């Protein structure tokens, strides 16, 4: 995109570079004056969809462009009809994320269910006009942090449990990835005789790669082995007994 | 230390003192155009680059990998709880003050005076500001670094969680404590004063639940001094913050070294795309194109490693948050030097 | 023995044995039902085999590029042009395979790195919750952790926490100290709680009220430096005999 530039060339300098090196000023040859060359694209477009499989509705977001200036920023006007619509008003929704399009902003809070970024979440919602026919459309929503709640403080009073409850949970953690080694000449000649003549320099990195990888190997075994071997001793389960009615089976 | 077998000494008083520890959360999240930093908008390139595009995406789902990682992150630290316990209307506390940790309602954000401050000490504007395409093309004559990092294709991508939402997870946590103390960490809040909280917590140390008690105007006092000397702290101190100020810069300096190295030419006759393509016929310019392709994507591929280095260091820093925030705010902790040096009564 | 470590004393146990077999029995029968009737249930173990997977995968992908060469294949190579020529070409093909392997080797080192960490807490974890009862808060489960069951898993293991939640709750009036004459007296291990006319000394995690009596409570200083104090009997078990 060529504009007016402010900065003014020395007689000798005919062009100016940033600190990319790419000819950031130029000068008209004709005429005397500066002009800067600024990139056409600016970047920035994420599309939030629900699984294709469930609508091939889609939802598109611009992180740095306003909603009054998303056509000119995509250059819609030359856009196929079907990305025009995205660019179209009546679903613009602006958010400190960007201008989301697609998605009807709805005030009630939701847990989050796709990220859009800045508080906003985007989840596919039977939403339906006059709740006779069911419809299903892509809404925009801030996200609930919780149940809003106040506790009732006193400086005489509180509060003693007069029961309670045994809960049992799950926490999973990996303990150990897959171990894979690679034969370097195999991956990078394919078996070739001719090839590895040159590969013989270059032995001494795919050691290098290999080392690296039996390292991770040996390490996987050490992981597993910490883990599960803490006693040596292998005590044998014992025909069950009572357990005071607790059913470990 | 004058040792004897038959002599012991005994504390006749003691201090309380309040000390801030700082943890990295989170690092900037950050996309990569691999096309934009390449080919800077060539229609001659990327004609090249179809075959390193399966490079370009493993670059990007390294990339995002990172992104959500750390909206995890502060999910685990700040989200420990659901509830949003809303602050009360102060009551008699035992005469402790907590009006500056807890959040302001008469100013925007509804975030603590002392949230106020740390959000001054560190400097975000540096790192990045929004950018309009408007605002960088009216502004040619000044070169921020950020506009010009967005014209390459590096660009920052916004928290999940903004700054006021995490302050109201904080505020609830804080309100949490105060009025149940470590009730609410597990199971549902059980009101109790907190002068009777503070007598547990003296108990859990090993000091007498009476002793507290005759000296509950003292306690509160140490407390409201030692807070008050902490706000004039961070106050008066420009260089309190230090880790956090260090985690910006290093993701704006990563951005900055990588647009420096496209300046670079990787055994090419020009560094600049346009050259290449002005003095040279196509077959012939394809191989100086493609030495500059392998340069950048090679930069790009340094630059996504150090990120995910840097990842796994915010990780276990956010880890080790995530279990402070369970072992000291939500209950007393008995591991020495865990929740700051002395014998843990709370925090905050 | 698991109760007393949290607080909670051990005739309260005794007296609801049945009912605590009963609960953990039916939350045992729950997770069960909850692991067979749910397909997405050990998401990070199969996020583990899926990246290793799909590293192996694009690494053959990554064959099919060529790095600035005529063609991808080296036979396609060798077979139209001399060594000479021929060199260039593959040097170029064999610079980018390196490379390949190269990058992925480093993201395996990383992913390592990451098992590694969650290794050492599992380790952590199967001593401090399967080996012992644990004090730390949220550690061995959200709730004051009572025992923990380990469980096989591929490439994972499963950690079954059994912990002790406080269900319903009431409201009772609270005093610090109870004045009984002219002396401060504080309970050794309870709250005292306040049906409304009468105190009692009760366990902070259940409710189980007590009449106030000398071995019950310690009286220290006089009952003026106490902010909270209320006026009670103290009773003493050895007056009567
Ligand atoms: C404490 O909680 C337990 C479990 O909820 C209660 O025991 C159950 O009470 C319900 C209500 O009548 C019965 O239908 C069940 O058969 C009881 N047993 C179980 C295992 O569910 C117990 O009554 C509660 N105690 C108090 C103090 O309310
Ligand atoms: C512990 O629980 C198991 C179930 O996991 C009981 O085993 C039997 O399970 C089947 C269904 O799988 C039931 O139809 C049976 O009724 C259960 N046992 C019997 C004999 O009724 C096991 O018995 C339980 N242990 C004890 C001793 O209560
Ligand atoms: C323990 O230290 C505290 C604090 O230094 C002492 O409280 C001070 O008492 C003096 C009078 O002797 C006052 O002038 C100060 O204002 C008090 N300090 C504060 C901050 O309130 C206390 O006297 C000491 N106790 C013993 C046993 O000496
Ligand atoms: C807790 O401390 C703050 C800050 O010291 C107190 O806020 C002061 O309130 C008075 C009015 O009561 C104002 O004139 C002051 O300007 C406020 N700040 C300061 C520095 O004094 C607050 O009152 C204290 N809370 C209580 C109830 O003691
Ligand atoms: C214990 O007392 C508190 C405060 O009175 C109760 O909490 C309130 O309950 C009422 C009942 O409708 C609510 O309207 C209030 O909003 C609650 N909080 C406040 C701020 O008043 C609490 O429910 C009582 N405990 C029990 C067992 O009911
Ligand atoms: C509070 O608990 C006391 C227990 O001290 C209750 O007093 C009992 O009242 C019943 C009948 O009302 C008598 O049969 C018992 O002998 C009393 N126990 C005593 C004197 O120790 C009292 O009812 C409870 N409730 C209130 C509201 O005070
Ligand atoms: C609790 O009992 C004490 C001791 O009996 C009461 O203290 C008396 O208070 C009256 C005034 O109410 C004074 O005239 C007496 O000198 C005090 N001492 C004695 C020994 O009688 C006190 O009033 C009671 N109530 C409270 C709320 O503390
Ligand atoms: C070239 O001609 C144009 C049109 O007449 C004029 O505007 C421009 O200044 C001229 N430049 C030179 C090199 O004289
Ligand atoms: C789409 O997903 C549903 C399950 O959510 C499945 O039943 C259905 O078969 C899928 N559609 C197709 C076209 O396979
Ligand atoms: C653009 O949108 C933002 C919110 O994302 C708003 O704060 C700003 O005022 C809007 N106007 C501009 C600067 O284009
Ligand atoms: C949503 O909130 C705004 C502001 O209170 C209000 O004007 C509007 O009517 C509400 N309803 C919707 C769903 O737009
Ligand atoms: C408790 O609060 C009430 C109401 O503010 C007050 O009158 C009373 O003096 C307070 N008592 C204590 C123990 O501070």
């Amino acid at each position: 995109v060529l504009t007016t530039s402010k900065k003014q060339f020395l007689p000798f300098q005919q062009f100016g570079r940033d600190i990319s090196d790419t000819t950031d000023a130029v000068r008209d040859p004709q005429t005397l004056e500066i002009l800067d060359i600024t990139p056409c694209s600016f970047g920035g477009v994420s599309v939030i969809t629900p699984g294709t499989n469930t609508s091939n509705q889609v939802a598109v977001l611009y992180q740095d462009v306003n909603c009054t200036e998303v056509p000119m920023a995509i250059h819609a006007e030359q856009l196929t009809p079907a990305w025009r619509v995205y660019s179209a008003g009546a679903n613009v929704f602006q958010t400190r994320a960007g201008c989301l399009v697609g998605a009807e902003h709805v005030n009630n809070s939701y847990e989050c269910d796709i990220p859009v970024g800045a508080g906003i979440c985007a989840s596919y919602h039977s939403m339906s006009s006059l709740r006779s026919v069911n419809q299903r459309s892509i809404i925009a929503y801030t996200m609930s942090l919780g149940a809003e709640n106040s506790v009732a403080y006193s400086n005489n009073s509180i509060a003693i449990p007069t029961n309670f409850t045994i809960s049992v949970t799950t926490e999973i953690l990996p303990v150990s990835m897959t171990k894979t080694s690679v034969d370097c000449t195999m991956y990078i000649c394919g078996d070739s005789i001719e090839c590895s003549n040159l590969l013989l320099q270059y032995g001494s990195f795919c050691t290098q790669l290999n080392r690296a990888l039996t390292g991770i190997a040996v390490e996987q075994d050490k992981n597993t082995q910490e883990v599960f071997a803490q006693v040596k001793q292998i005590y044998k389960t014992p025909p069950i007994k009572d357990f005071g009615g607790f059913n470990f089976s | 230390v004058a040792y004897s077998n038959n002599s012991i000494a005994i504390p006749t008083n003691f201090t309380i003192s309040v000390t801030t520890e700082i943890l990295p959360v989170s690092m900037t999240k950050t996309s990569v155009d691999c096309t934009m930093y390449i080919c800077g908008d060539s229609i001659e390139c990327s004609n090249l680059l179809l075959q390193y595009g399966s490079f370009c995406t493993q670059l990007n789902r390294a990339l995002t990998g990172i992104a959500v990682e750390q909206d995890k992150n502060t999910q685990e630290v700040f989200a420990q709880v659901k509830q949003i316990y809303k602050t009360p209307p102060i009551k008699d506390f035992g005469g402790f003050n907590f009006s500056q940790i807890l959040p302001d309602p008469s100013k925007p954000s509804k975030r603590s005076f002392i949230e106020d401050l740390l959000f001054n000490k560190v400097t975000l504007a540096d790192a990045g500001f929004i950018k309009q395409y408007g605002d960088c093309l009216g502004d040619i004559a000044a070169r921020d670094l950020i506009c010009a990092q967005k014209f390459n294709g590096l660009t920052v991508l916004p928290p999940l969680l903004t700054d006021e939402m995490i302050a109201q997870y904080t505020s609830a946590l804080l309100a949490g404590t105060i009025t149940s103390g470590w009730t609410f960490g597990a199971g549902a809040a059980l009101q109790i004063p907190f002068a009777m909280q503070m007598a547990y917590r003296f108990n859990g140390i090993g000091v007498t639940q009476n002793v507290l008690y005759e000296n509950q105007k003292l306690i509160a006092n140490q407390f409201n001094s030692a807070i008050g000397k902490i706000q004039d702290s961070l106050s008066s101190t420009a260089s309190a913050l230090g880790k956090l100020q260090d985690v910006v810069n290093q993701n704006a300096q990563a951005l900055n070294t990588l647009v420096k190295q496209l300046s670079s030419n990787f055994g090419a006759i020009s560094s600049v795309l346009n050259d290449i393509l002005s003095r040279l016929d196509p077959p012939e310019a394809e191989v100086q194109i493609d030495r500059l392709i392998t340069g950048r994507l090679q930069s790009l591929q340094t630059y996504v490693t150090q990120q995910l280095i840097r990842a796994a260091e915010i990780r276990a820093s956010a880890n080790l948050a995530a279990t402070k925030m369970s072992e000291c705010v939500l209950g007393q902790s008995k591991r020495v030097d865990f929740c700051g040096k002395g014998y843990h009564l709370m925090s905050f | 023995y698991r109760f007393n470590g949290i607080g909670v004393t051990q005739n309260v146990l005794y007296e609801n044995q049945k009912l605590i077999a009963n609960q953990f029995n039916s939350a045992i029968g729950k997770i069960q039902d909850s692991l067979s009737s749910t397909a997405s249930a050990l998401g990070k173990l199969q996020d583990v085999v899926n990246q290793n997977a799909q590293a192996l995968n694009t690494l053959v992908k990554q064959l099919s590029s060529n790095f600035g060469a005529i063609s991808s294949v080296l036979n396609d190579i060798l077979s139209r042009l001399d060594p000479p020529e021929a060199e260039v070409q593959i040097d170029r093909l064999i610079t980018g395979r390196l490379q390949s392997l190269q990058t992925y080797v480093t993201q395996q080192l990383i992913r390592a790195a990451e098992i590694r960490a969650s290794a050492n807490l599992a380790a952590t974890k199967m001593s401090e919750c399967v080996l012992g009862q644990s004090k730390r808060v949220d550690f061995c489960g959200k709730g004051y952790h009572l025992m923990s069951f380990p469980q096989s898993a591929p490439h994972g293991v499963v950690f079954l926490h059994v912990t002790y939640v406080p269900a319903q709750e009431k409201n009772f009036t609270t005093a610090p100290a109870i004045c009984h004459e002219g002396k401060a007296h504080f309970p050794r291990e309870g709250v005292f709680v306040s049906n409304g006319t009468h105190w009692f000394i009760t366990q902070r995690n259940f409710y189980e009220p007590q009449i106030i009596t000398t071995d019950n409570t310690f009286v220290s200083g006089s009952c003026d430096v106490v902010i909270g104090i209320v006026n009670n009997t103290v009773y003493d078990p050895l007056q009567p005999e």
